[PDB]
């Protein structure tokens, strides 16, 4: 056992529990660090640097979602958002801060209450709309989630907004919920949105990679914007749930006000996660 | 007659036991000190030649971590209630921003409901849009009075409200709901003090998402240092999550889960049982 191999196998066992610790996926950490060790090994009579070891870490890892400065900026207009995620994460504050990104960039934006399960969804959803100053489409009477969402599209279509951004129910798509899923396909295909946008709490645990691969196969991801970044989760299942999908992360959300809303940056990422 | 058990017999299935507990969503720091604690019970003790190491192990911590979360148990919450004196129990909620407060006072109402106590509501989130009317569809389906305060009033002054109006009638409970906050927010954590010392709660809940990893162990040392509480509702259960935290918050700050909300209808809450997450876990 030559003192450079030493010293990759201790590097990448601190790495290990580094990025466990902060909540990667445990089977994930094993493949990505066995790619970084192999690296280690075959890449670079030199002993360990800890400089080139990190530095090959930031790159896997970058690797791990895209490199690039996300692209914010829609690619035709009118523009189909759909919001998705579990109960709670965020979506509905979401759609207010992605509504006052783009009227603050000089878009015309409509937004779409198609959430018929939670109590007050649509009030909600109005309020963020009427705070901001951007119109909100809905119908508290109907407990049809598809035909609010395609009636709403259609209307601001019709109107000339650039930006047309669907807030959705909670759901996880597990046990019952398996009909859930079922029910975010089949808006998806009705819809066809340009972006379909999984919006995922920082805290999320070791479930996050599964949840995220059963909610690509019914309606695949586009991007992920990850909330509650101004809290203490290191937010390695956020990463986990990116990998999962290929999806790009575009957003971070940094608190409860509407105006709380950042693009994503890799590099500090990587480094939160340590 | 009896092999010894020593470290090299262990190995392997420690191993195993780490990733199941890692998968599990106890924290990394409280799964090392667990199997460590394991390890050190075992080494030197005696076992029967044709017996399996690997199960004897298994065994044992299953059997201890029944004995962690048994030991933490507390009074049953309705019990508690019957046996107090006092009218109204009080009983507040709080926790970080989404983990299912508001929708958890629910299925406590309807609890309580099923038990015969009478219950009121206090709409003490006043900053979140729609917090109030989201509480007030709830409140109307459970048939309870909902509280919402005067125009304009802040969390403090609907529980001072909320309370004084239970008092006078005779109501059996009332429960606070509250804004979601950061643990690590400062003037939000003000602001809930500020609620506790107004309404001098008789119990205590911090809320917990049990899909959160390692930051919901953070979530409840940062809230019990800053604020206190006496135990917690774990959400969210039936999104296949294990809900390891409640090992960690037994082991680390000897706090105990008293429910687990598995679903979003009012009948969606179960109590807390040791052998219930045992099986769980490693099954
Ligand atoms: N601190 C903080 N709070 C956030 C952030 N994003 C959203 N929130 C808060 O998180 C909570 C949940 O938000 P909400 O929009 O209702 O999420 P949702 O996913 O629509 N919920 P549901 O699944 O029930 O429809 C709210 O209290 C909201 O203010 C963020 O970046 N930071
Ligand atoms: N599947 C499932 N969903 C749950 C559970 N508990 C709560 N939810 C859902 O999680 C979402 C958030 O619940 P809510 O009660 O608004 O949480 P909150 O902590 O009060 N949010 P806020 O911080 O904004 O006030 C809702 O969609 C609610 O139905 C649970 O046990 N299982
Ligand atoms: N009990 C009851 N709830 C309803 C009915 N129609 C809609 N809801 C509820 O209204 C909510 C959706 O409308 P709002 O977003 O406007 O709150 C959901 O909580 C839904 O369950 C109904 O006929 N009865
Ligand atoms: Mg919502
Ligand atoms: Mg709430």
């Amino acid at each position: 056992s030559t003192p450079y191999e030493k010293a990759v196998d201790e590097f990448i066992k601190d790495l290990q529990k580094s990025l466990i610790s902060s909540d990667v996926n445990v089977k994930l950490v094993f493949s990505l660090t066995a790619k970084i060790k192999e690296r280690l090994n075959k890449e670079k009579s030199v002993l360990e640097r800890k400089e080139w070891f990190i530095s090959i870490v930031y790159d896997e890892l970058s690797k791990l979602f895209g490199g690039k400065e996300p692209n914010v900026n829609p690619t035709k207009l009118p523009f189909i958002i759909m919001l998705v995620g579990v109960q709670g994460s965020g979506k509905t504050t979401t759609a207010g801060k992605l509504a006052y990104f783009y009227k603050k960039r000089g878009y015309k934006v409509g937004l779409v209450a198609a959430d018929v399960y939670r109590p007050a969804a649509y009030d909600q959803l109005l309020q963020l709309g009427n705070q901001i100053g951007v119109q909100v489409y809905g119908e508290p009477n109907n407990q049809n989630p598809i035909e609010i969402a395609k009636k709403g599209v259609d209307i601001f279509v019709k109107n000339k907004m650039d930006i047309i951004i669907v807030d959705t129910a909670g759901r996880h798509g597990y046990g019952e919920e398996t009909k859930l899923l079922e029910e975010m396909k089949e808006m998806y295909d009705v819809l066809k949105p340009d972006d379909v946008i999984l919006v995922i709490d920082a805290s999320i645990g070791q479930k996050a990679y599964d949840l995220a691969s059963r909610f690509h196969q019914a309606s695949p991801i586009g991007s992920v914007i990850i909330t509650k970044m101004d809290g203490t989760a290191k937010g390695g299942g956020a990463l986990s749930a990116v990998v999962a999908t290929g999806a790009t992360i575009k957003f971070i959300g940094t608190g409860e006000k509407i105006d709380e809303l950042e693009t994503f940056n890799a590099k500090r990422f990587v480094s939160r996660i340590l | 007659k009896y092999k010894t058990i020593k470290e090299d017999d262990l190995n392997d299935v420690i191993e195993e036991l780490r990733f199941q507990l890692l998968d599990s969503d106890v924290s990394y720091e409280v799964t090392e000190k667990i199997l460590e604690d394991l390890k050190n019970n075992l080494i030197g003790k005696k076992v029967s030649r044709r017996e399996e190491v690997e199960e004897i192990v298994i065994n044992t911590l299953k059997k201890s971590i029944t004995e962690i979360l048994t030991k933490n148990q507390k009074t049953d919450l309705i019990e508690k209630i019957r046996s107090s004196g006092k009218k109204p129990f009080v009983i507040i909620f709080f926790g970080v921003n989404g983990v299912g407060k508001t929708t958890t006072i629910a299925k406590v109402v309807n609890m309580l409901k099923k038990n015969n106590l009478s219950t009121i509501i206090a709409a003490s989130d006043t900053f979140r849009a729609a917090a109030q009317e989201q509480l007030a569809y709830h409140a109307s389906k459970l048939e309870v009075q909902l509280i919402r305060g005067k125009y304009g009033a802040d969390p403090a002054s609907v529980a001072f409200d909320a309370i004084s109006f239970a008092k006078s009638r005779n109501i059996d409970v009332v429960l606070i709901d509250t804004a979601g906050r950061m643990h690590i927010d400062s003037d939000l954590v003000e602001e809930l003090k500020k609620v506790l010392r107004i309404a001098k709660p008789d119990f205590r809940i911090l809320i917990l998402d049990s899909l959160a990893g390692s930051d919901a162990l953070e979530q409840a040392r940062h809230f019990e240092n800053n604020v206190g509480y006496d135990a917690v509702i774990l959400t969210k259960v039936d999104a296949d999550a294990k809900g390891g935290i409640a090992l960690s918050l037994a082991y680390e700050l000897k706090k105990p889960v008293v429910y687990m909300g598995v679903g979003q209808n009012y009948d969606d809450l179960i109590p807390f049982s040791p052998d219930w997450f045992v099986e769980r876990i490693f099954s």
